[PDB]
């Protein structure tokens, strides 16, 4: 199968061309909306943190897959292991509303805390990147705080993802990378 | 839609457990990676 | 009287990937209208297919015509690990997933000019023997010869030929040799051809699947 | 693309393209890549409280130089811009007298040597592009392109649409496309080559529309 | 057997703003009738577009005529935190909500003498340059001009045209220049004029939102 | 009504959830907002 | 109000035998296809009808001819436990119930020559008596004859007569006697049939029944 | 199926709660259990 490679129009052949019998997929499991669908931990620093997707890890399945795009939109879950009162602002809002009770504030009931979160920029969609680097300051999801906050996580639903941007593995240092896979004892 | 799997519907409104979108006026890799060539452009023998 | 429930014991436990969805707080929100937004991707395979990436040999994308005659320009494994897809999306995808079954697709384009003419072939050498080095022996394989000429590219099928029906993205430490064989490409001949580049990219085949997310790596 | 005669020696597969009153015909095309969309996204926003127009007057070709490419550069080799940089004529003046606008854009790159020159160069368009990493130049295929090899073309065509999380942009600060150009196979010179190859494009700008007239002193 | 029951961890927390509603426990109670009470209110808003407030120039709330001639008699920035607002029933309406969007209306009401005529223009100066300090530069921006006469007001609304959808009623401190532009009132001439007080007050335009509540205030 | 979200009804009947009120004989600045002018007036030219 | 619950005491506890099924939280994962794989089994007792496994007499399966005449060749305990079994398919499965019912078949299968004849009786001595040694005594029981030829095997079958509807596969210690009586199995005579083998082997009958499993064993 | 009780179906989706099978084209010793000989292969009297 030859082409006019020049062309940038894609091309996919098929095992049937020498013979063979291309068969059937179930790409469930690589299905955008999916596997971004569960929760990642975020580092938290202080007792009071704005939220943010792009603090995932950049080699965590759900980082390294979100900034595989380049502009994203989604609805936010949180689960905080937290101490004393929780409160949630939405974005946009004065650092000094993470004190007032007023606003989306929930009591210690441990271990964690989950909460669904309404996507709250405004803006039609958000970014990966930006070339206008450092990313603006309302590319956020609103902003937690409480006494303690000893752990973070935040899970995407409802993703959408647009402009496929790179996502690269290890570089090997041999012909392959070899490593330990998990195996049953051994006896 | 996502990781979720409850037989049974959300006990909160829509309204409330979602953001609602809104509309001003089925998507692109998709139509893309089947627009792709899969012949041969040659004339085959055998 | 009310009611009469049993909270069962080990039902409840957190879990980071449980198919639930927390109770809201925040109601009455109304995004801003998206409606056509350019290019959305909706599974990532899909772009897979579409657009083919790069593989590597040394640093470079190409191969390069050491010689006239019998040549071996390439050989490798065949693992989405593989020293010459790492660059490549295929594998930087493939990482998250245990398994995989499918066809993958290698594409040539070269580059040389307009005098240049060169005989490539290619085939796929399964587990058994040892890679043949040279096209006589590999004749035997599933294998695709051809020319150069007004088409730049040729594209051609890696078969999913293995014992069981899913295979790993993943390297064992074990595995000496890629569990499912090598693809070696060749030169047959050329004439004034030596110097130039054959550019070699990969995508993802029609029925080529990922199965089974994982996350392992850093944090 | 198509040409007739019969066969011959020469080139063939001839396309013009026009944006106002300007034409470009180029006996070597190899069609014309698409971006993300075929068409953009509703024009009138409610961001622009409906006072934007669109001025069909912009929407011309404009050329503009990228660099020579010799046989030292090697795979990698990259040379990267973001459009619109420095904007001349009726489209500059637009982004002097609106405070916000939006357009796409339609590239025609052309490196212009010779058919006996080997080699290959590979253009693209790029989306909030912010430095690639050496690894992924590699998988740079991912975004709109199209490849130039003398054996078979001459120039590149890319067509795309306006993107970014606004609906309408201040250029002045922050433009989402940003046209680059690599090397993938180094320039081959054999006995008759070209000694060099000069890369220009070839742009217009695409259904511009502007919002928001600001004040003047001149 | 009795019900088997899942009590998941991590739901069931207060939330001092949950969608549900508390068990009661005195009941069969009836509240007096108040059918038909006046002035009844049921959104915010309405009021905000029903009634325009004052804008505020050191103290006052209408704008004095310098002298004859080209003066540019006010210039402010277009945020709802602005100091002209202040008093302003929408900016001590907007101060709990983070974003908004829509038009604004401003009122113009002259309270001159029947022997005093003037004429004015007044102007959206969106951001991107200075806002001019004389009519001829600001000629060039959505404006509109006006004479006095039988007419005591005048409306005009202010345009949402920003780049994102939505944006905040809040300032941020980075921002040196108000993000929405600035919307300046001239004088063209005027006649037996001098000292007169152009009046002006700001009501809701039909359009104009406010979502996100939020309380970010002392206690 | 209000900030109230959940799909199925009050397990407890509304006379013990609420207070009852009577009646003896849609409101106003939502009225009046309405009635407002929105013309120009004047007679326009062009 | 919300749903009011009463979370009984004494329910929810753990159970390593309950009928519910856990939560799940990976998903949406599709197994390779096992159409027609060979030798399905759905319940064991089928297995237990079809393959007849051999029974036991000091490390080995068959029966010798001591000599002719009147002799008593094998006599047992009509247990799961009893010695013979042990190493019967049989008995191997009822380790894991407590109870049982059913009738049980015994094969007797002639391994001499050609030239070798004999004449053989089987009973089944219900408990009440002790297992008499010769056939005349034992003639008066539910018994069977029969003589070599052409068909090699014989099949008999040891029927359920308790005085209970079901008995233990276990054995008390309290029992000294095996509480469901014995089978023994005698020569008649024969000639040229000394040294001979007449190996014999036990099946599940067709009503056999197993019921209540219980793991008693080490670990 | 197995040792499996409750009468109310799974509140999660089968897609979820198990693995799906996929076929690609009752059994055996159940069907050689009763293809078993059970008669006499003689002649009876009496």
């Amino acid at each position: 199968t030859t082409t006019t490679g020049e062309s940038a129009d894609p091309v996919t052949t098929t095992v049937e061309n020498y013979g063979g019998e291309t068969q059937v997929q179930r790409r469930h499991h690589t299905d955008v909306a999916f596997v971004l669908d569960r929760f990642v931990k975020v580092t938290v620093s202080d007792n009071q943190h704005t939220l943010d997707v792009m603090q995932a890890h950049k080699d965590n399945i759900v980082g390294a897959l979100l900034r595989a795009a380049t502009y994203y939109f989604s609805d936010l879950e949180i689960a905080v292991t937290h101490t004393g009162k929780l409160t949630w602002v939405p974005n946009g809002a004065p650092v000094s509303a993470l004190n007032n009770t007023t606003n989306p504030t929930a009591y210690h009931k441990g271990p964690v805390t989950r909460l669904a979160l309404p996507y709250t920029a405004p803006h039609r969609v958000l970014a990966t990147a930006y070339t206008g680097a450092h990313l603006p300051t309302s590319f956020n999801f609103g902003a937690v705080k409480a006494e303690t906050i000893t752990e973070l996580l935040v899970r995407m639903k409802r993703a959408e993802l647009y402009c496929p941007r790179p996502i690269l593995p290890i570089q090997p240092t041999g012909d392959r990378h070899k490593q330990p896979l998990v195996a049953p004892a051994k006896q | 839609s996502g990781n979720t799997g409850s037989i049974i519907n959300n006990y909160y409104m829509q309204q409330y457990q979602n953001s609602m979108d809104t509309q001003l006026g089925n998507d692109w890799f998709s139509k893309l990676a089947s627009s792709a060539f899969s012949g041969l452009f040659g004339a085959l023998l055998a | 009287g009310i009611f009469p429930v049993a909270c069962s014991d080990g039902y409840g436990n957190m879990v980071t990937t449980d198919p639930k969805t927390a109770d809201p707080a925040y109601g009455k929100v109304y995004n801003p209208p998206r409606t056509a937004l350019p290019g959305r991707f909706t599974n990532y395979l899909d772009v897979a297919e579409a657009c083919p990436t790069f593989l590597m040999f040394e640093n470079v994308p190409y191969v390069s015509t050491r010689t006239d005659g019998q040549r071996l320009l390439a050989k490798f494994d065949v693992s989405l690990a593989a020293k010459h897809m790492s660059n490549t999306y295929l594998a930087g995808l493939a990482q998250y997933y245990t398994q995989y079954t499918g066809t993958i697709n290698l594409h040539f384009m070269f580059t040389g000019p307009t005098d240049a003419k060169a005989r490539y072939m290619v085939a796929y050498v399964p587990p058994g023997m040892d890679a043949p080095d040279n096209p006589e022996e590999a004749a035997h394989c599933i294998h695709a010869e051809w020319d150069t000429g007004l088409n730049s590219k040729f594209t051609f099928s890696i078969p999913y030929i293995s014992a069981a029906d899913y295979t790993y993205t993943a390297s064992h430490e074990a595995e000496t040799t890629c569990v499912q064989g090598w693809v070696c490409v060749y030169q047959i001949t050329h004439g004034k051809a030596d110097a130039d580049a054959l550019v070699v990219s990969a995508s993802a085949g029609k029925d080529f699947e990922l199965r089974l997310p994982v996350d392992a790596r850093q944090q | 693309d198509k040409k007739t005669e019969e066969t011959t020696l020469l080139e063939d597969r001839i396309l013009t393209t026009r944006n106002g009153h300007t034409t470009s015909t180029t006996q070597s095309s190899v069609g014309v890549t698409f971006g993300y969309a075929t068409a953009e996204d509703s024009t009138s926003g409610p961001n622009t409280s409906a006072l934007e127009t669109r001025v069909h007057q912009a929407e011309r070709f404009f050329k503009m130089a990228l660099f020579d490419w010799v046989p030292s550069q090697n795979f990698g080799h990259m040379h990267k811009v973001v459009l619109p940089h420095e904007p001349k004529g009726v489209y500059g003046g637009l982004v002097k007298s609106y405070a916000y606008m939006r357009n796409g854009w339609d590239v025609e790159v052309t490196a212009v040597g010779n058919q006996f020159n080997g080699g290959c160069l590979l253009v693209a368009l790029v989306p909030e592009m912010g430095d690639i990493s050496d690894r992924e130049k590699y998988q740079l295929t991912l975004y709109p392109h199209q490849f130039i090899n003398p054996r078979t073309n001459m120039t590149a065509h890319i067509t795309v649409p306006y993107v970014g999380v606004n609906r309408y942009d201040q250029y002045k600060q922050h433009r989402p496309w940003t046209l680059v150009v690599m090397v993938v196979a180094p320039l081959t010179t054999n006995t008759a080559g070209a000694q060099q190859i000069k890369v220009y494009a070839n742009i217009a700008p695409t259904n511009v529309h502007v919002a928001g007239e600001l004040p003047s002193k001149e």
